RNA sequence: GUGUCUAACACAAGGAAGUUUAAGGCAACAACAGGUCUGUGAUGUCCUUAGAUGAACUAGGCUGCACGCGUGCUACACUGA
RNA sequence: UGGGGAUAGAUUAUUGCAAUUAUUAAUCUUGAACGAGGAAUGCCUAGUAAGCAUGAUUCAUCAGAUUGUGCUAACUACGUC
């Protein structure tokens, strides 16, 4: 199937209206700023379903 | 009261200084009291940035810039964050 | 030596999404002989992320209504449900279990804007549609909830659209793609 | 966590009285100030304590702020002890 | 580690316990014309005090039922009876 | 549906002067609605929430109440305006 795999970098802030979704700074040698729901942490995999079009804060 | 002593424009030796029209309405302002931003800006974002670096033709990069200029009124300048209310003392305050 | 419910040694797993590996208790200290620990989670963000996952599994496979804190048959059902698996198909009841995880946790979600999903937040996603299937296939119908969980597990596992963790997974995802 | 104005009273008469008495060691240190001071509660004695030995591993780094010794003040005190260009123009404007 | 590197916070380790160990008791300043004179031999005034609005006795009533709203219980099942 | 016990009939008991507008109790029979709940809205972060009981209070007589007490032992953030 599709799926490609950053790895966290950067944990940057709480965003979104609740709280509930962070920034957060993904390595692809590539450099990606994401928006992500649910505890995360720095150094560890996500796993990027679209890697296109880099983050706004919300 | 009366809050200010220059009419918050260049009021000095002058009887009429021409109105120009608010960037997010078309508000009507005297040039000499609108709430002026030059806003040098690029079109740019840091990633498209490296993304257009690599593209290129040529090494050299000529960093494409936005020269605005953006005129607010008082109105939307409190409304967008371009001016706060300040204080009493600080309204005279030019930093 | 150390075997869970005395047959499954479960030191051994596929890479999933490497995310996933993180999270599950294929390790030999928290590998164990039968579930049931209830340790306290509450201390930190990353302390319910050491839980067993058989555990967190019948944790959550229990709530529902009339089942409420029946622990003790939530691990019997767990264990006849990986049985039937293990009778089913010759590949490890666990490793199937693994699988179906991988597939029913979902990559993105959303806000009015679409955004990714942390791997602790994929894991409980999946864990919660697998149990959440088996409830929906065992309420006022003939089949036995074993057999549902283990049907939605080997189902999820395959990918297919009978699986209502797959049904789930997908509109989860396609909203996500709706949305941006 | 943090500290009272009460516990850092008691904390601030040690070292003020007993500058030299007190040890790196918590344990000791609640041994000394329950010799030198009468604190109706183990809780709040602990406290005092636990704060007097903070106030032990701030100091130990030379002098700071708040409390007084004479013997640095003494110390420091024995430790201690025309025509080139620069000064030439003052100078020459003078006369 | 981060922090005026003070006050202190964060992580790990230690440890029965690390957020002030967890839960209560506790209850300023100043109000509200909040409730209670259907608890008081706390109580003003006003009513009442001998075919008594007191004390006491016999029934009946507080729950009746075209109907409207609180709050709970029991249910809606085979992860059950 | 053998889930469910509304609604009703015949009993023999218990308390009380008096039990009838089923006091309360048991036996048999009678066997309703309810197919998971719109707009709305409650409580809750660790032995909690929830489920399951049970002591005490009123009491001549009685818990579907309140107040305690235990046991079975979850989920999910672990933050933001």
């Amino acid at each position: 199937e599709k799926s490609k795999l950053a790895k966290v970098e950067k944990v940057l802030g709480r965003t979104g209206s609740r709280g509930g979704v962070i920034q957060v700074r993904a390595q692809f040698g590539r450099f990606l700023i994401r928006n992500v729901k649910g505890p995360v942490r720095e150094g560890d995999i996500l796993a990027l379903l679209e890697t296109e079009r880099e983050a706004r804060r919300l | 009261p009366k809050k200010r002593r220059n009419g918050g424009r260049s009021k000095h030796n002058r009887g009429h200084v021409n109105p120009l029209r608010c960037s997010n309405c078309g508000r009507c302002v005297p040039k000499d009291k609108a709430i002026k931003r030059f806003n040098i800006r690029n079109i740019v974002d840091t990633s498209a940035q490296r993304d257009i670096k690599e593209a290129s033709v040529y090494s050299t990069f000529q960093l494409p810039k936005l020269y605005i200029k953006q005129c607010y009124c008082v109105s939307c300048a409190i409304h967008s964050r371009f001016v706060r209310v300040r204080s009493r003392e600080q309204r005279r305050v030019r930093k | 030596d150390i075997k869970l419910f005395k047959k499954w040694s479960y030191e051994e797993i596929n890479i999933a999404d490497l995310s996933l590996v993180d999270c599950i208790a294929v390790s030999q200290k928290a590998c164990v002989y039968t579930p049931h620990t209830a340790g306290r989670y509450q201390k930190k963000r990353f302390r319910k992320a050491l839980c067993p996952i058989v555990e967190r599994l019948v944790n959550s496979m229990m709530m529902h209504g009339r089942n409420n804190g029946k622990k003790l048959k939530a691990i019997r059902i767990v264990a006849y449900a990986f049985e039937i698996i293990h009778l089913m198909t010759g590949e490890n009841p666990l490793q199937v279990f693994v699988n179906a995880v991988q597939k029913g946790g979902p990559r993105e979600d959303s806000t009015r804007q679409a955004v990714d999903v942390s791997p602790l937040r994929r894991v409980n996603q999946a864990i919660y549609l697998i149990c959440t299937g088996a409830r929906n296939a065992a309420f006022r119908n003939i089949k036995s909830i074993s057999e549902c969980l283990a049907e939605e597990i080997i189902n999820c596992a395959n990918e297919s659209s009978s699986s209502y963790a797959i049904k789930k997974k997908d509109e989860i995802e396609r909203v996500a793609k709706a949305n941006r | 966590r943090v500290r009272t104005k009460t516990i850092k009273r008691a904390a601030r008469q040690i070292v003020e009285k007993y500058y030299a008495k007190l040890t790196l060691d918590f344990q000791i240190n609640k041994k000394i100030t329950e010799e030198v001071a009468i604190i109706p509660s183990k809780r709040m004695k602990n406290k005092v304590a636990g704060f007097v030995t903070h106030l032990m591993k701030r100091i130990q780094k030379g002098p700071v702020r708040g409390i007084s010794l004479k013997l640095q003040e003494e110390e420091r005190e024995r430790r201690l002890d025309y025509v080139e260009p620069d000064t030439l123009r003052m100078i020459k404007s003078l006369g």
